[PDB]
């Protein structure tokens, strides 16, 4: 009968699973790597990749 | 050859790369050092700084 306090739980774990999971979207760039896009490519459009 | 305004020969080359998910075969010309273990070290295996 213990769902309560295992629903505060769950929440919390599931948010941080799905902020750490975020850092994989591409947000409109080419990459999701910085290191990859500053390797390719120069500073004038790295800027706003 | 009375064509003296007509353009000139444009010959065209084109590549195509960046998979990175194979193991490399056209690499670049960069000397290669010895590995270093157990340290916070910089490395920079087959392009994966």
């Amino acid at each position: 009968a213990l769902g309560k306090l295992q629903d505060v739980v769950n929440h919390n774990a599931q948010a941080l699973n799905t902020l750490v999971k975020q850092l994989s979207s591409k947000f409109g760039a080419i990459s999701s790597v910085l290191n990859d896009i500053f390797s390719r490519l120069d500073p004038p459009e790295a800027e706003v990749q | 050859p009375t064509y003296g305004v007509g353009h000139q020969p444009y010959r065209v080359v084109v590549l195509s790369f960046e998979l990175l998910h194979a193991p490399a075969t056209v690499c670049g010309p960069k000397k290669s050092t010895n590995l270093v273990k157990n340290k916070c070290v910089n490395f920079n295996f087959n392009g994966l700084k």
